[PDB]
C-alpha cells in the first residue's frame, strides 16, 4: 500500500509477470550462449 | 547554442570613469586613456587613469633601469647587431657572478657586476611596487590583502634571488636574467639537488598551483553560471545575498557536500594562491642549505621505493 | 531480531535499496577481481593451465 | 541537513537519466543516476588501489603504486597483478570523472544555472584522458601512461620530460606554464581585491566595485571588471589545461628529439643563420 | 645544516613539513568557519533546526558596515526566507524533492526561485543608481556589436513576443545588464543580457516562451530597478529554462520526447 | 501524439504491447550505453589510426615508468 | 486481447508504437532464425561432447576419402 | 519470490528498465573486456 | 510510534518480510555457489 | 526512391518484416561463418 | 549501560546508522586486506600452498 | 530531556533496545567467526 | 573534579561526541599501526614465527 510510484497491486503484479518472463527468456539465451562457449572452450 | 557570457555580445560606452576619491591625491592620478573595443569584448574597455605617485615613480625608474641594463647587456652579447639581437633574444643571459667570488661585490662588470647592478634595480623596483600596492589600498580605505599576497610572491622571489644565495654564500646560486637561461637555471637546480620533485614543499607548491588553476576554473565557471542572476556583482551578494549566491552555494553543496560563501570563496582563492609561493619559497630555501639530494631524503622518509 | 522490521521506520526503502544494490554489486565485483588477481582462483588461468592453452 | 535557504530549491526535475528514480539527496549530496554511477566507480577504484597495495606488498600510502602494463603488452589487456589492475582503475576513474561531470550537469539543470562548471571540468577530464588514453594509444602502449602512485607518477613526469631533454623548451609547455602562472597571479589578485573591498580598514564602510576598479586602475592603469575577471580566470585555467594537453599530445607523437632542437629553427632562418657573434654563432 | 637531524630522520625539512601540516589543518578550519557565515544553522525540511550541525562550529559574528547608509549586516545572524514557499513535501523521509503546489514560475520556487532582498536600487560609489536605462544615462551609447534596440524578440517557441526598446546599463562597469522589451500589450519587461542571444535580425530568448513574457515581474519605477525586482526577474527568466521546456521547440528535445 | 494512419500494428494484444514497451525501455538504455561505448571505441580507433600514420615505430620513446 | 491494467505503456506516442511493432516483427523473425541456429549449434556441441567422452583419439579411423 | 512484484510499487518501472538496460550492457562489456584481458579467451588476438 | 519514513508498523513488517525473503533467496544462491566453488577448489 | 513506399502496397508489411528479420540473421550468420572459415579472421582459433 | 539509550537523544539514528554502516564496512575491508597482505593468513595463498595449486 | 533529535525517552529506549539486539547479533556472529579462525589458524 | 560536568555547559555535547569518536578511532588505529610496523609486536608476524607458518 506504500505506492511510491502510483502503481496499484494488480498493475505491479502484471508488470512483474511481464518482467520475469523477459528475465527468464534472457537468462535462457545466456545459458545457451554459455553452453556453446563451455563446449567450445570450457573454463572449469 | 545559448549565450555563455564568455564574450560581451554588445558594448556600451559612456563617459570615462575617473574613479573614487576616498583619500587619493588626484594630482598624482593621470588622465583616462583610450577605450579599447578589443578589450571591451572581454572586460572593461577603459584604459587608465593610472596613479603616478612617489613610489610609482621610484618603481618605474628602477624597473626601467633593470630592463635597460639587461637590454644593454643583451646588445653587448649580440655584438650590437640587430639581426643577432633578434635571432638570439631568448638565448642571451645576464649571468650572476661565478662561484669563486662568493658573495663579494668584486666581480668584474662583464663577469657578474652588471648582474649585481641589474639585481639592485630589480630589488628596488619590486619593493617599491609592493609599497605602491599597499599605499594604493590605504588611500582607498581598502584592506591590505593585495599587499600581503604580493608579499608572498616577493617572498618566493627574494628566496630565489637574494636569501638563498646569501645562505649558500654565493651569488652564482641566483637566477640569471634571460628566458632560456632562467629555464636552464630551473632545470639545473632540480638536477643538482637530486630531483626536486621529491621536495615535499615543492610538491605542496605544485598542489596549490594546481589548486589555484582548479579553484579559478571552478570560481569563474560558477560566477559565469550564476551571472544570469547578477552573480558577477559579488560585493552586492556579500552585502545582500541574492539568488545567485544561494544557487552557487547549493550547486557546490549538492556536488561535493560543502560550499563557500560569496566572500569566503575569495578567502579560499587568496590562500590557495598565496600558499603556492609560500611553500615554494620554503622548499627552495631548504634545497642545498638543509637537503642536498631530495631523492635520498625521500628515500629516508618513505617517499621513494629503495631504502 | 523480531523487531528488525523497524529499520524501515527509520530509513526510506528507496534510498536504502539504491545503496544496497550499489554496495552488493560493488562487493561482488571486488571479490571477483580479488580472485582474478591471485594466480590461484584465477579460474581463467586455472582452465588455461588445465587444458594447455597458454604457451 | 539543509541550509537556511536550500528548501525552495529542492524540486523535482533537471535529471538527464532516470527521472525520479534517483532524484534524491543523501545528506547534502544530490545523488541522481550519474551520482550512483560516480559513487560506484569511485568506491571500486579506491578499493582496487588498496588491493593493488596488497599485491605490491607495501602499505605506505606514498609507496603505493599501480603501474600500467609494460610496453611488451602493447595496447591489449594485461594480468591484473601486472597492469590489468591499472587498466581497470583507469576505466573506473574515467567513468567516475564522466559521471561526476554529468551529475554536475543534472545539478545545473535543477538549479537553472549555466553549464560552465561541467564544461570546465570536461577540460580536466580531457587532459587526464590525453595522459592515460589518447597519448598511450597514439604511441601504441599502455606503458606510456602514468602510474597511480603519489610519488611514482612524479617519476613518470620526470622520465617523460627528460626523454626529450629539458622539457621547458616545449613551446606549448611554455604557453601552458605562462597560463598557469598568470592564472595563479590573477586568482591571488582577485581574492585579495574582493577581500579588501569587503573587509576594509577597521571601522570604515564596506567598499563598492567602483573602489575595486579605482584600486586596480591606480595600480596598473587598467581594470578588467568583475565579469571580466571571472571570464579571465575561467579562460586562463581552461587555456592552461588545453595547452598542456596539446604539449603532451604532440610529444612522442610528432616530436621525438630534444625540444631545444626545435627552437633551433628560429636561429637557422636564412637571413641571420650565418651571421657570426651572439650565442648561436 | 645538511644532514643535521634532531632525532631519527627528523631534520629542518621534516620540521617544516610537519609544521606546515599543522598550519594547513588550522587554515582549513579557519576557511570552513569563514564559509559558515551564510545558510547556518542547518534546518530540517520542515524548518526546525537540525540535530546535525557539522563538525565545524559557527564563527563569531562579524559586522559589515554597508555603504551609503544602508545599515549593517551581522553574519552569522538570524536569517529567514521572509516569503511563503509554495512547496509540498513529496515524502516523509528527508532527502527528497519538494513538489510545487501551484505554478512554480509564479510561486518563485525551484529554478525560478528569488530572494527577498532590499527593495532599494543598487548604488555605485558616488551614490547614484548603478543600473540605469541608456536613455537616462548621460553620454552612454552602443559602442560595438549588433545594436539590439528595435530588434524583435523571439521566445523559445519561435514566436515573436515584443521588441527591444531600451538597454539598461551598469554605469560603473559600462556594460549592458537588461534589455527592456515591449510586449504586444504595450507594457515593458526586463530581460537579463545573459539570457538573451542577440542575433543579426532578432533577439532570441531560449529561456522563455512568448506567452510567458507577460508573466515577467515588472518594475515599480520606469527609471530604476531595485535588487528585489532584479532577483524576481532573473529568477523568473532562469526558471523558464526548466518550466517552459514543453513549449520549447528544440529539434533534439522533440526527437527525445518521440522515444520517451 | 498524432494518430498513426497505418492501424495494422494496433491489432496486437495489449499484453504484447506491454512486453514491447518494457523491451523498448531496456533497449533504449542499452542502446545509449552502446552508443557511448562505441563512440569511445571509435575515439580510440581514431587515435590509433593517427598513431599509425605518424612515424612512432621508427623512433619511439623508452619506457617512462618501471615496468609493473 | 484482454485490456492491460498497467496503462503506463499507453502514454507512448503511436508512431513509436508503430516503430516498436516493426522492430518486434523483425526481432521475432530473427529470434526464430537464431533459435534454429543455436539449436543446431547445441546439437553439434552435444555430438562433440559425446565424441570427446568416447575414445576416438585413442583409435581413430584413417581418411575414408582422398584429401581434397 | 511471491511478493517481489511490490518492488514496482517502490521504484518506477520505466526508469528502472532504462537503468537496467544500461547496467546489462555495461556488465556485458565488462565481462567481454575481462575475457579479452586474459591471454586465453582473447579472441581478438588472431596471430600467425 | 517513532516516525521517520511515513511507514506504519504493518507496512514496515510487510516490507521487511519481503526484503527478508529476497535476502534469504540471495543467501541461498550464494551458499550454493560457495558449495560449488569449495567442492571445485576448496580454500581451507 | 521517392515511390519505393508503394512496395508496401504489393507485399504485406508484417510478413515482409518477419521474413526480413530471418534473412538478416541468416546473412549475418553466413558472413560470420565465412570469416571463421579463413585462417585470418578466425577469431575462435585462440592458440598457444 | 543503563542510560546509554539517551545517546539517541543526542545523535540522530539515521546519521549514526549510515556512519556506522560505512565505518563497519570500511573496517572489515581494512582488516581483510591487512590479512591478505601478510603472507600468513592470506587464505587464498595458504590454500594454494596446502593443495599445491601453484605447480 | 535534551531532545536534540526530537526522540522521546520511550522512543529512545525502544530504538536502543532494538539497536543493541542487532549489535549483539553482529557481535555473536563475529565471535563465532573469530573462534573458527582461531581454531583453523590461531594468532596467539 | 566534582564540577567537571560543567564542561557540558561549555561544549556542545554532539560535536564533542563526534570529535571524540573520530579521535578515539584514529588514536586506536594509530597505535595498532605502530605496533604492526615494528617487527616485534606485529602479532601476525609473531604468530607466523611461533607456529612456523612462513616456510
Ligand atoms: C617562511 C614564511 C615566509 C613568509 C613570507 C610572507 C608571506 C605572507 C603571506 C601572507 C598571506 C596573507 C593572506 C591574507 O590576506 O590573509 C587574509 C586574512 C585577513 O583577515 P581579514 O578578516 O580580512 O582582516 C580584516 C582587516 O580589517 C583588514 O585586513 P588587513 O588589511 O589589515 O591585512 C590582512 C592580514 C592578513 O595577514 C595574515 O593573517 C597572515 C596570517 C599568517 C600568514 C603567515 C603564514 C605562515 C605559514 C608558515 C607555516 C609553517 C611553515 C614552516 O594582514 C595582517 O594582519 C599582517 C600580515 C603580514 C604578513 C607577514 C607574514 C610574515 O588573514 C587572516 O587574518 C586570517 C588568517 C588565518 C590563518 C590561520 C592559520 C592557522 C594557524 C595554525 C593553527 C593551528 C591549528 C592546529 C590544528 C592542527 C590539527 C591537526
Ligand atoms: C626541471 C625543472 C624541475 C622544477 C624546478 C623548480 C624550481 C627550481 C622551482 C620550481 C618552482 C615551482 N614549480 Mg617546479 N620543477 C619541475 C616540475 C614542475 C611541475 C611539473 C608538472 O613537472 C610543476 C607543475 C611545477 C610547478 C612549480 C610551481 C608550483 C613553483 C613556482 C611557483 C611560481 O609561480 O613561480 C613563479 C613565480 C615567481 C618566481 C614569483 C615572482 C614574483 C616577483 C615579484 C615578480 C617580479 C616581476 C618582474 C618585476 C617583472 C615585471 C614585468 C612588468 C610588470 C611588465 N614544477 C621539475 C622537477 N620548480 C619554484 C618553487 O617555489 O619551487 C619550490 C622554484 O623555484
Ligand atoms: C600569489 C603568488 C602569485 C603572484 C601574486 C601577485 N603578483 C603580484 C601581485 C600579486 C598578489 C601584485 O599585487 C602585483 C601587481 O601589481 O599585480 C598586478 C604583482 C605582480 N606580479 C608580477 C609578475 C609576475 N607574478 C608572477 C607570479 C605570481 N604572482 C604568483 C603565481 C610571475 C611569474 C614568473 O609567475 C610574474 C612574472 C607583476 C605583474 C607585478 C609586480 C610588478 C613589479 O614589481 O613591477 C616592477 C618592475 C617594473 C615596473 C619593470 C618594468 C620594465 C619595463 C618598463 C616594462
Ligand atoms: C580544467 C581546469 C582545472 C580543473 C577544473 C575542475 N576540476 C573539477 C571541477 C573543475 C571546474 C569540478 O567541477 C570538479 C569538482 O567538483 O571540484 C570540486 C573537479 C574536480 N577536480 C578534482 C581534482 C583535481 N583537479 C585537478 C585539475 C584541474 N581541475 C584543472 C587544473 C587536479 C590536478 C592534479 O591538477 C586535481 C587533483 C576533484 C576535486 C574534482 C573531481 C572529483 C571526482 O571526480 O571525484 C570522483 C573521483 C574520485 C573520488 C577519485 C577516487 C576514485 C577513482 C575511480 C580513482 C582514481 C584514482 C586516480 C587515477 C589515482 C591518481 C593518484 C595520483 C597520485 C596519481
Ligand atoms: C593540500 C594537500 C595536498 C597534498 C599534496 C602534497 C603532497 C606532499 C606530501 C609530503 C609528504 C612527505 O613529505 O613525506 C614525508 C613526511 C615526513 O617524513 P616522515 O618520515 O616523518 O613520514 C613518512 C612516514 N614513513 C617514513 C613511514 C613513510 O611525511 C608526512 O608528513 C606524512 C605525509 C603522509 C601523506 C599520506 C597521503 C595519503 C593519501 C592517500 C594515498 C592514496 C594512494
Ligand atoms: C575506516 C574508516 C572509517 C570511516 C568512518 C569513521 C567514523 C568514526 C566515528 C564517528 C562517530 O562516532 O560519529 C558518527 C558521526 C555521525 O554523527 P552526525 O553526522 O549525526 O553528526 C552530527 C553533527 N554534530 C554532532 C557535529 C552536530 O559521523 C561523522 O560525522 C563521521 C565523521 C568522519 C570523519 C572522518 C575523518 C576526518 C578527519
Ligand atoms: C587553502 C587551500 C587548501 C586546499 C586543500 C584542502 C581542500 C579540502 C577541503 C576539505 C574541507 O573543506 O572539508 C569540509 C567538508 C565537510 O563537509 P560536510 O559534509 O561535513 O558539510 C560541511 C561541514 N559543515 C556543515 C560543518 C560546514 O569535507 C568534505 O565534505 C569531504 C572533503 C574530502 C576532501
Ligand atoms: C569482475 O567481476 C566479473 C565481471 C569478472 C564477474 C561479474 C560478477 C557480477 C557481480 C555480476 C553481476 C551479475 C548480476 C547482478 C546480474 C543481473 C542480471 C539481471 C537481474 C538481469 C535481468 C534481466 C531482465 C531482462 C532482460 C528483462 C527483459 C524483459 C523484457 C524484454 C520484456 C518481456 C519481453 C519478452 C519476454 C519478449 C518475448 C518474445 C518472444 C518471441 C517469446
Ligand atoms: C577485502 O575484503 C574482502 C572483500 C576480501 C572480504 C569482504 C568483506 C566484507 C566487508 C564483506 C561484507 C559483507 C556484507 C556486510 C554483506 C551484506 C549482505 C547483505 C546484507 C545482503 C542483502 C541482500 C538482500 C537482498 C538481495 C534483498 C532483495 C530483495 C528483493 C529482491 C525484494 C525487494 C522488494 C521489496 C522489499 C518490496 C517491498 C514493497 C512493498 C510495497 C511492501
Ligand atoms: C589498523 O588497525 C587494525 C585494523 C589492525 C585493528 C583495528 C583497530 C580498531 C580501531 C578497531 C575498531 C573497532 C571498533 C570501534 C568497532 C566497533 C564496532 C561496533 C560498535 C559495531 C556495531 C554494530 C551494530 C550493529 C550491526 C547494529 C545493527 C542494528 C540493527 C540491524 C537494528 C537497527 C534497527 C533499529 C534500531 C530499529 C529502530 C527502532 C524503532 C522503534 C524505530
Ligand atoms: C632593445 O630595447 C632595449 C635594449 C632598450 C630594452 C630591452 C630590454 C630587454 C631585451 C630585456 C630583457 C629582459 C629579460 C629577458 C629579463 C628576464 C628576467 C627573468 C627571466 C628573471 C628571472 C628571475 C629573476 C629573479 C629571481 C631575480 C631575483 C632578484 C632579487 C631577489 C634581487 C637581488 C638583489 C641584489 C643582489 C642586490 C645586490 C646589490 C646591492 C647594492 C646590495
Ligand atoms: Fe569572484
Amino acid at each position: 500500500d506504500l505506492g511510491y510510484t502510483g502503481l496499484t497491486d494488480e498493475q505491479a503484479q502484471e508488470l512483474h509477470s511481464v518482467y520475469m518472463s523477459g528475465l527468464w527468456l534472457f537468462s535462457a539465451v545466456a545459458i545457451v550462449a554459455h553452453l556453446a562457449v563451455y563446449i567450445w572452450r570450457p573454463w572449469f | 547554442a545559448e549565450y555563455q557570457n564568455i564574450f560581451s555580445q554588445v558594448q556600451v560606452r559612456g563617459p570615462a570613469d575617473l574613479g573614487m576619491t576616498e583619500d587619493v591625491n588626484l594630482a598624482n592620478r593621470s588622465g583616462v586613456g583610450p577605450f579599447s573595443t578589443l578589450l571591451g569584448w572581454f572586460g572593461n574597455a577603459q584604459l587608465g587613469p593610472i596613479y603616478l605617485g612617489s613610489l610609482g615613480v621610484l618603481s618605474l625608474f628602477s624597473g626601467l633601469m633593470w630592463f635597460f641594463t639587461i637590454g644593454i647587456w643583451f646588445w653587448y652579447q649580440a655584438g650590437w647587431n640587430p639581426a643577432v639581437f633578434l635571432r638570439d633574444l631568448f638565448f642571451f643571459s645576464l649571468e650572476p657572478p661565478a662561484p669563486e667570488y662568493g658573495l663579494s661585490f668584486a666581480a668584474p662588470l662583464k663577469e657578474g657586476g652588471l648582474w649585481l647592478i641589474a639585481s639592485f634595480f630589480m630589488f628596488v623596483a619590486v619593493w617599491s611596487w609592493w609599497g605602491r600596492t599597499y599605499l594604493r589600498a590605504q588611500a582607498l580605505g581598502m584592506g591590505k590583502h593585495t599587499a600581503w599576497a604580493f608579499l608572498s610572491a616577493i617572498w618566493l622571489w627574494m628566496v630565489l634571488g637574494f636569501i638563498r644565495p646569501i645562505l649558500m654564500g654565493s651569488w652564482s646560486e641566483a637566477v640569471p636574467y634571460g628566458i632560456f637561461s632562467h629555464l636552464d637555471w630551473t632545470n639545473n637546480f632540480s638536477l643538482v639537488h637530486g630531483n626536486l620533485f621529491y621536495n615535499p614543499f615543492h610538491g605542496l607548491s605544485i598542489a596549490f598551483l594546481y589548486g589555484s588553476a582548479l579553484l579559478f576554473a571552478m570560481h569563474g565557471a560558477t560566477i559565469l553560471a550564476v551571472s544570469r542572476f547578477g552573480g558577477e556583482r559579488e560585493l552586492e551578494q556579500i552585502a545582500d545575498r541574492g539568488t545567485a549566491a544561494e544557487r552557487a552555494a547549493l550547486f557546490w553543496r549538492w556536488t561535493m557536500g560543502f560550499n563557500a560563501t560569496m566572500e569566503g570563496i575569495h578567502r579560499w582563492a587568496i590562500w590557495m594562491a598565496v600558499l603556492v609561493t609560500l611553500t615554494g619559497g620554503i622548499g627552495i630555501l631548504l634545497s642545498g642549505t638543509v637537503v642536498d639530494n631530495w631523492y635520498v631524503w625521500g628515500q629516508n622518509h618513505g617517499m621513494a621505493p629503495l631504502n | 531480531m523480531s523487531k528488525f522490521y523497524k529499520i524501515w521506520m527509520i530509513f526510506d526503502p528507496r534510498r536504502v535499496f539504491v545503496a544496497q544494490g550499489v554496495f552488493l554489486f560493488l562487493l561482488a565485483v571486488m571479490i571477483h577481481l580479488i580472485l582474478l588477481s591471485t594466480p590461484s582462483y584465477n579460474w581463467l588461468e586455472i582452465s588455461a593451465a588445465k587444458y594447455n592453452r597458454v604457451a | 541537513a539543509l541550509l537556511s535557504f536550500e528548501r525552495k530549491y529542492r524540486v523535482p526535475g533537471g535529471t538527464l537519466v532516470g527521472g525520479n528514480l534517483f532524484d534524491f539527496w543523501v545528506g547534502p549530496f544530490y545523488v541522481g543516476f550519474f551520482g550512483v554511477a560516480t559513487f560506484f566507480f569511485a568506491a571500486l577504484g579506491i578499493i582496487l588501489i588498496a588491493w593493488s597495495a596488497v599485491l605490491q606488498g607495501t602499505w605506505n600510502p606514498q609507496l603505493i603504486s599501480v603501474y600500467p602494463p609494460a610496453l611488451e603488452y602493447g595496447l591489449g589487456g594485461a594480468p591484473l597483478a601486472k597492469g590489468g589492475l591499472w587498466q581497470i582503475i583507469t576505466i573506473c576513474a574515467t567513468g567516475a570523472f564522466v559521471s561526476w561531470a554529468l551529475r554536475e550537469v543534472e545539478i545545473c539543470r535543477k538549479l537553472g544555472i549555466g553549464y560552465h562548471i561541467p564544461f570546465a571540468f570536461a577540460f580536466a577530464i580531457l587532459a587526464y584522458l590525453t595522459l592515460v588514453l589518447f597519448r598511450p594509444v597514439m604511441m601504441g602502449a599502455w606503458g606510456y601512461a602514468f602510474p597511480y602512485g603519489i610519488w611514482t607518477h612524479l617519476d613518470w613526469v620526470s622520465n617523460t620530460g627528460y626523454t626529450y631533454g629539458n622539457f621547458h623548451y616545449n613551446p606549448a609547455h611554455m604557453i601552458a606554464i605562462s597560463f598557469f602562472f598568470t592564472n595563479a597571479l590573477a586568482l591571488a589578485l582577485h581574492g585579495a581585491l574582493v577581500l579588501s573591498a569587503a573587509n576594509p580598514e577597521k571601522g570604515k564602510e564596506m567598499r563598492t566595485p567602483d573602489h575595486e576598479d579605482t584600486f586596480f586602475r591606480d595600480l596598473v592603469g587598467y581594470s578588467i571588471g568583475t565579469l571580466g575577471i571571472h571570464r579571465l580566470g575561467l579562460l586562463l585555467s581552461l587555456s592552461a589545461v588545453f595547452f598542456s594537453a596539446l604539449c603532451m599530445i604532440i610529444t612522442g607523437t610528432i616530436w621525438f628529439d630534444q625540444w631545444v632542437d626545435w627552437w633551433q629553427w628560429w636561429v637557422k632562418l636564412p637571413w641571420w643563420a650565418n651571421i657570426p657573434g651572439g650565442i648561436n654563432g | 645544516m645538511v644532514g643535521v637531524t634532531a632525532f631519527g630522520n627528523f631534520d629542518l625539512a621534516s620540521l617544516a613539513i610537519y609544521s606546515f601540516w599543522i598550519f594547513l589543518a588550522g587554515l582549513i578550519y579557519y576557511l570552513q568557519t569563514e564559509n559558515m557565515r551564510e545558510g547556518y544553522p542547518l534546518e530540517n525540511e520542515d524548518g526546525t533546526p537540525a540535530a546535525n550541525q557539522g563538525p565545524f562550529p559557527l564563527p563569531k559574528p562579524k559586522t559589515f558596515i554597508l555603504p551609503h547608509g544602508r545599515g549593517t549586516l551581522t553574519v552569522p545572524g538570524p536569517e529567514s526566507e521572509d516569503r511563503p514557499i509554495a512547496l509540498a513535501r513529496t515524502a516523509v523521509s528527508e532527502g527528497f524533492p519538494h513538489a510545487p503546489t501551484g505554478d512554480p514560475m509564479k510561486d518563485g520556487v525551484g529554478p525560478a526561485s528569488w530572494v527577498a532582498r532590499r527593495d532599494l536600487p543598487e548604488l555605485d560609489g558616488h551614490g547614484h543608481n548603478k543600473i540605469k536605462p541608456m536613455k537616462a544615462a548621460a553620454g552612454f551609447h552602443v559602442s560595438a556589436g549588433k545594436n539590439p534596440i528595435g530588434l524583435p524578440v523571439r521566445g523559445c517557441d519561435l514566436e515573436i513576443a515584443g521588441k527591444v526598446v531600451d538597454i539598461w546599463v551598469d554605469i560603473p562597469e559600462q556594460m549592458a545588464r537588461f534589455l527592456e522589451v515591449e510586449l504586444k500589450d504595450g507594457s515593458t519587461r526586463l530581460l537579463p543580457m545573459q539570457m538573451v542571444k542577440v542575433q543579426s535580425n532578432r533577439v532570441h530568448v531560449n529561456a522563455l516562451s512568448s506567452d510567458l513574457f507577460a508573466g515577467i515581474p515588472t518594475i515599480k519605477s520606469p527609471t530604476e530597478v531595485t535588487l528585489l525586482e532584479e532577483d524576481k526577474i532573473c529568477g523568473y527568466v532562469a526558471g523558464g529554462l526548466m518550466y517552459a521546456a514543453p513549449k520549447r521547440k528544440s529539434v533534439v528535445a522533440a526527437m527525445l520526447a518521440e522515444y520517451a | 501524439a498524432d494518430k498513426t494512419i497505418f492501424n495494422d500494428h494496433l491489432n496486437t494484444n495489449p499484453k504484447t504491447n506491454l512486453r514491447l514497451w518494457v523491451a523498448f525501455q531496456m533497449m533504449k538504455g542499452a542502446g545509449w550505453a552502446g552508443g557511448v561505448f562505441f563512440g569511445t571505441l571509435l575515439l580510440i580507433g581514431f587515435f590509433r589510426v593517427v598513431g599509425r600514420m605518424l612515424p612512432i615505430q621508427e623512433n619511439q620513446a623508452p619506457a617512462p615508468n618501471i615496468t609493473g
